[PDB]
């Protein structure tokens, strides 16, 4: 998560109930106390009503205890799992594509083989003609 | 002098197709040049008469077609 | 009712009210995000215009309780897993089939239209020594 005001993770994170989002402290108390206002809606906002975000201590034992191995994967099972949707949803995509321009090329190709035979059938007239 | 223009070719978006080993007829002639030349890239060069005549056995064959 | 594109039971059917056709919500906002067009009448559609069908309650508890039914006989993760490589192999299986049938197809289509054209010009040509 990504402080809004500054576009860096927040060492300090609080919510803006107003706005549901993420800001450094010190960066939206300031805010507030110049301007009164949430600095996304421009809602009035009050000091109390921040929500100071605590960074749990169990976050940091949690991420002591999943291995270093499923850290160092740069994998995450959703994030698996929805680039095996976007892929399938791509794959049904063109698949769909496929079938349609196949249709559209088989009709194609029977109008070019009456076209062609067309041709065949005048050319053969005129040599007909020249050699009588 | 004969001005030579170079027919267009329409199937710039698809493969060049084989040459036919034996080429029976005239048509199958013109058939292998045309696929010399767009091996090559070259444009095929026909007399500016032809075009005319072109455009008449294209409603020669539309008639045909329309059975 | 099956999504027009994947020829599946939707997870979240819609409606185009160009087309009058159901799709799946993904796919459909996809198409219509990269071509502006409903993928069957090729009409100019818009995601705002899409119309998200509300599934009745016994429909929810249906998609629900077939998916729970009929996968309870094999809902392990290595069955899971194994069933999801399966069904990849089978789209991946037709979706080179399509393409192998579209490749043949273009090189017929592409052989037979350099036969119109040869007969075109030969035809032309006969005609022309035959006024001279």
């Amino acid at each position: 998560m990504l402080c809004a005001i500054s576009g860096k993770v927040p060492r300090r994170p609080v919510l803006s109930p107003k706005s549901r989002t993420i800001f450094e402290k010190s960066l939206l108390e300031q805010y507030v106390k110049d301007t009164g206002n949430d600095p996304i809606t421009n809602e009035p906002l009050s000091i109390e009503e921040i929500v100071e975000i605590v960074p749990s201590a169990q976050q940091a034992s949690l991420t002591e205890s999943t291995n270093s191995a499923t850290l160092k994967a740069n994998y995450s099972i959703p994030n698996l799992l929805t680039s095996l949707q976007n892929e399938w949803d791509a794959i049904m995509l063109e698949n769909f594509k496929l079938r349609s321009t196949l249709d559209s090329l088989t009709k194609k190709l029977s109008t070019v083989m009456y076209e062609r035979d067309a041709a065949k059938l005048v050319a053969a007239q005129l040599l007909m003609e020249k050699n009588e | 002098r004969v001005s030579l223009v170079a027919v267009p070719l329409a199937y710039s978006t698809l493969p060049i197709p084989e040459f036919k080993n034996n080429p029976q007829s005239a048509i199958d002639n013109k058939y292998n040049l045309l696929v010399a030349n767009a091996i090559n890239k070259e444009p095929h060069m026909v007399p500016e008469d032809t075009v005319d005549f072109l455009k008449e056995v294209e409603s020669r064959m539309q008639h045909i077609t329309q059975g």
